[PDB]
């Protein structure tokens, strides 16, 4: 026994059939279209729609060996690495907060670069999603990514000297590798949300896309929003919209943060913006800082890995060690 | 069957044979209403010599909360010599039936009458959480006021027309919502065939942690009673 | 009405019946049939048992207290958690037929204390656990060192593994679809005794509630009650340990900590546990606080203390 209540029918069609008498999806299969339509006063087509909605509605061992077969994309940060269990993980929500002048988006760079590795070397050999929110996007910055990207993995090849190594490196070239980077712009949040639903299909049709980043999620939030609760909807909606497309289409999601002021007393504390129950949506949360002159990667929140502290660089070649 | 033996401490001066009431109560969660409703059955269901009654009841079950384990530890630590036969004795009187919905509440009201004709010893009777479909059927009815509570009124009316029929005492409970408050939200009917409110308070701190305070008022002279009591393992105690 | 469900009804009366309503069988059961009698025509013989035979089709008999106490005394049981804290806190473990939520902050320890469950159940005992993932928050490789930390053999950790079923639910709808199938699966196949499913754990429901709230519609609420119904029927109509996970929010006016979702939802389980972090001295690492907000066998208020880094 099913209840009307649990099926995605109209609020005006389900008002007739409790007035009518029906209470069971059961029931509803052993009845004529034509008697119930005349006794509920329902015409062919709302009828025929819910007759088809009422009919449309995986061990952890194949999760590990999906989990295995499949692997992370590298950040050329041997200690990000480490304490990430390989990198940045398929099918899990990412997400990065720091003050500006950080790096978050050399990092998203970075990853929109590594993530079309050939799999000889540890990639996952897939393209990538830019989705621009405060035009930050450099052509000059990806191309000096990328060509330090081509100079590592020509020397590592030259140096373990293998033939296949060689054959791999063959296509991965400049022009190769920057038009497989899809770049999209959103100014208002309602762009954002529309892309996001044109997002679907997309990647559909692109089913080689293995990376999707959304560099500035604050930003079109945060300004000429007067309702705190609308704003709240809003960001759990689309929260749940991009995680069940990273699972359903095997996707590395990664989203950017701003930090904000919280004072209490006399003493102020930089936290992650965008109130409190945005804390949930994020499978796993970092965070970059500055201590000194040193810039220090916080693993914050994550259910697979233990909290730890990251020396990292930014340098012309790009994201880097120490 | 008069009221100043079922319980002298929460009534006052109502005492004479009930040809019929009912009682109903109201409180937010965690704060006592099935505990005092087991002592209500722990009082009821003991043999006369161990201060109980020997008298019959029946237990609607609706929010699935009931609890066998602590009926029967409350039932072991409230007498004086305990044993597994006569406990199996004094649990062989007690009732209780499921419901899944407003129809079938009203199908297991209407069909309850058999055993109940066939039982004249069924004295006193038992609902709990008779607002828990009260969104289900206030959302299927859309707008329509009539289209909505009109299974809760006809259920309303087949519950008074059995208590007022073979001589019950009810007691129900009720569930806090919205907002000595107190917003109404069920139908007009029921509302009136109340006879008294149980208002449940609780208290935040440990030290009170196990005394809570009790507003009653009377229909037909609106005189306020306080009580407070002291929960146990062994059941509930009073002050 | 419906034909062929019970045996006596002829196909004349059927329509003969249309002229008092036709919505459901309380016209039948819940009018004054003596009239019924000369208003369409019909037998007073036939009538009643018609309508007792229905009653009793359509219907539940009370079952006595002694009976019932019997066969719980050979039904129920009580599963432990894996952790001598939790089960010191709530008496050696949880019992199925009750409904357990689990309340915490973000990150603090509701998915690892899922987890190490669903680990111990599934290694300990011998069963089959059903897992429902909303937030993605479930990697196998701490159930694999989870398994480690229990055992060595690798058989046995594969044939643990075996007994653990995931689902992914982003919404209400698809979590509803598959609980439905569980419940009909598990309804049909009474007959067999293996691969039954006696725990199921639901990784969070605020996820796919949250979204519906907000604002003033209705359809959110009636969803949420219907999922509650659900579930509650589910632990008792069939004997089964659920235990799922809740968000905190701090209240405004008072500023207490206070369960999500609202009052409404603040009545469906019967079992609370609140998980916090222990600031200052002993902070991060496994380190956390273990409280018991809302028990129907325990008073309330308790304190403990818990590690999530040490299994
Ligand atoms: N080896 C480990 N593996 C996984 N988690 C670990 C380990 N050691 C410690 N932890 C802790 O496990 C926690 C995982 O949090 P968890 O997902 O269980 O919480 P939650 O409240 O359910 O989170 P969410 O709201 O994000 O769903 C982390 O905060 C981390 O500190
Ligand atoms: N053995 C015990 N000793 C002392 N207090 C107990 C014991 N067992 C339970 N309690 C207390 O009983 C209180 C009432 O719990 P219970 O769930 O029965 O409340 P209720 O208000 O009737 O229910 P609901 O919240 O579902 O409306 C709890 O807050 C708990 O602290
Ligand atoms: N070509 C370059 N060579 C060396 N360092 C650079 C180069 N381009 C940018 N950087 C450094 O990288 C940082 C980029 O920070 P950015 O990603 O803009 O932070 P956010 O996005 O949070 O504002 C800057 O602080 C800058 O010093
Ligand atoms: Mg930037
Ligand atoms: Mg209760
Ligand atoms: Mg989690």
């Amino acid at each position: 026994q099913r209840d009307l209540v649990s099926f995605p029918l109209s609020p005006a069609v389900r008002v007739k059939l409790v007035s009518a008498g029906f209470q069971t999806a059961e029931e509803l299969l052993e009845v004529k279209p034509s008697e119930l339509s005349k006794e509920v006063g329902i015409s062919k087509a709302e009828a025929l729609e819910t007759l088809q909605i009422i009919r449309r509605e995986c061990t952890a061992l194949e999760l590990l060996e999906q989990e295995h077969t499949q692997g992370f994309i590298i950040t050329f940060c041997s200690a990000l690495d480490d304490i990430l269990g390989g990198g940045v993980p398929l099918m899990k929500t990412t997400e990065i907060c720091g003050a500006p002048g950080v790096g978050k988006t050399q990092l998203c760079m970075q990853l929109a670069v590594d993530v079309q590795i050939p799999e000889c070397f540890g990639g996952v050999a897939g393209e990538a999603v830019f989705i621009d929110t405060e035009g930050s996007f450099m052509v000059d910055r990806v191309v000096d990514l990328a060509t330090a990207c081509i100079q590592h993995l020509q020397l590592i090849a030259e140096k373990h000297k293998g033939e296949e190594h060689r054959k791999a490196l063959e296509d991965f070239t400049l022009d190769n590798i920057l038009s497989h980077i899809y770049y999209f712009r959103c100014r208002d949040y309602t762009e954002l949300l529309a892309q996001v639903y044109l997002l679907p299909d997309f990647l559909s049709e692109h089913s080689k896309v293995r990376l999707v980043i959304v560099d500035g999620i604050a930003f079109p939030f945060r300004h000429d929003l007067d309702d705190l609760s609308l704003r709240t909807r809003l960001l759990n909606g689309l929260a749940q919209q991009m995680i069940s497309l990273a699972n359903n289409h095997r996707l590395a999601v990664i989203l950017t943060n701003q930090m904000t002021t919280k004072i209490d007393r006399n003493q102020a504390l930089l936290v992650p913006a965008l109130g409190e129950s945005w804390g949930h949506a994020a499978t796993i949360r970092l965070i970059f800082h500055w201590d000194r002159k040193q810039r220090l990667a916080t693993l914050y929140k994550s259910p697979s890995q233990k909290e730890c502290t990251v020396l990292f660089q930014i340098k012309p070649q790009g994201f880097r060690d120490t | 069957s008069s009221l100043k033996e079922i319980e002298p401490n929460l009534f006052a001066d109502e005492d004479s044979p009930v040809h019929g009431d009912i009682l109903e109560f109201h409180g937010p969660e965690g704060t006592g209403k099935t505990e005092m409703l087991y002592h209500l059955t722990a009082r009821c269901i003991l043999p006369k010599s161990e201060g109980g009654l020997e008298v019959e009841v029946l237990f609607i079950d609706t929010d699935y909360h009931f609890d066998m384990l602590r009926l029967v530890t409350i039932l072991e630590h409230r007498l004086s010599q305990s044993s597994e036969e006569i406990i199996k004795y004094c649990l062989g009187r007690f009732f209780l039936v499921y419901c899944s919905s407003s129809t079938h509440l009203l199908l297991t009201l209407y069909s309850l009458e058999s055993m109940f004709c066939s039982h004249p010893s069924l004295c006193l009777l038992i609902l709990d959480s008779l607002s828990a479909f009260y969104w289900i059927d206030r959302v299927n009815g859309g707008e329509s006021v009539n289209l909505q509570e009109s299974t809760l009124r006809k259920c309303s009316q087949c519950l008074e027309k059995l208590v007022n029929d073979y001589r019950l005492v009810l007691f129900a409970t009720t569930q806090t919502i919205m907002q000595i408050d107190y917003r109404p939200y069920l139908c007009k009917a029921w509302q009136q065939l109340v006879k008294h409110r149980m208002f449940f308070s609780k208290q935040d701190d440990s030290q009170s942690s196990n005394q809570f305070s009790l507003v009653s008022r009377c229909l037909k002279s609106n005189s306020l009673k306080k009580h407070f009591f002291i929960i146990g393992e062994s059941g509930v105690e009073f002050c | 009405l419906r034909v062929g469900l019970c045996p006596g009804l002829t196909e004349e009366m059927i329509q003969l019946l249309r002229s008092h309503r036709i919505k459901t069988v309380v016209d039948l059961v819940s009018a004054d049939l003596e009239e019924v009698a000369q208003k369409c025509g019909l037998s007073y013989k036939a009538l009643v048992a018609l309508r007792r035979v229905l009653l009793a089709q359509f219907s539940a008999f009370p079952v006595n207290g002694a009976d019932l106490y019997e066969e719980l005394k050979t039904s129920t049981a009580i599963l432990s958690t894996g952790i001598g804290s939790l089960d010191k806190l709530l008496d050696a473990g949880l019992y199925t037929g009750e409904v357990t939520e689990i309340v915490g902050g973000p990150g603090s320890g509701k998915t690892q204390v899922c987890l190490c469950m669903a680990a111990n159940v599934a290694h300990g005992l011998q069963q089959n656990v059903l897992y429902v993932d909303s937030n993605g928050g479930l990697t196998a490789s701490r159930l694999l060192q989870l398994l480690q930390a229990k055992t060595q053999d690798e058989e046995e950790q594969a044939e643990a593994l075996r007994r653990i079923q995931v689902v992914h639910a982003f919404d209400i709808f698809q979590m509803l679809d598959v609980l439905q199938e569980l419940r009909g699966t598990v309804a049909q196949q009474v007959t067999g005794s293996s691969g039954t499913v006696k725990v199921v754990v639901v990784d969070s429901v605020t996820a796919v509630v949250s979204p519906l709230l907000g604002g003033q519609q209705r359809e959110g609420l009636a969803l949420m009650m219907q999922l509650a119904r659900e579930l509650k029927t589910l632990a008792r109509d069939l004997g089964m340990a659920v235990v799922v996970t809740n968000h905190i929010t701090r209240d405004r006016d008072s500023g207490r900590l206070k369960p999500a979702l609202g009052r409404s939802w603040s009545f469906v389980p019967s079992t609370r546990i609140l998980l916090d972090t222990i600031e200052g001295a002993g902070a991060s690492g496994g380190r956390r606080m273990a409280c018991l907000a809302k028990s129907s066998r325990q008073p309330t208020g308790f304190q403990e203390m818990v590690d999530i880094g040490t299994w």
